């Protein structure tokens, strides 16, 4: 897709594979969306048990992103960064109209997590 | 289970 990222489900999964996957769940759930959630390269942070997320459309991102820190065990004044194809995306926008803008052609929105404010730092 | 390798999102 756009972007500069680097997934390890992309690196897992050929693009036929992830396409399946991602139209699957798409249409089984018409107001959610399928999203990646990974952890940055070098970012100094744990990863989550499951890195694919089937979020409600109507959730802002801001309330996502409490939801991320809360998983991979944050405490409050620890730093966390979220990327979307390489902008840190704002937090009233919701997961659907960040979807909508965003996901790649196998229907994925990809989600990356760091504790710095620039990708891969 | 069968398709417990996503997260469900609720409130």
């Amino acid at each position: 897709g756009p972007g500069s990222m680097k997934f390890q489900y992309k690196e897992d999964h050929p693009f036929e594979y992830r396409k399946k996957e991602g139209e699957k769940i798409r249409k089984k759930y018409p107001d959610r969306v399928p999203v990646i959630v990974e952890k940055a390269p070098k970012a100094r942070v744990p990863d989550l048990d499951k890195r694919k997320y089937l979020v409600p459309s109507d959730l802002t991102v801001g309330q996502f992103y409490f939801l991320i820190r809360k998983r991979i065990h944050l405490r409050p004044e620890d730093a966390l960064f979220f990327f979307v194809n390489n902008t840190i995306p704002p937090t009233s926008a919701t997961m659907g109209q960040l979807y909508e803008d965003n996901h790649e052609e196998d229907y994925f929105l990809y989600v990356a997590y760091s504790d710095e404010s620039v990708y891969g730092k | 289970e069968q398709d417990d390798d996503i997260e469900v999102i609720v409130d």
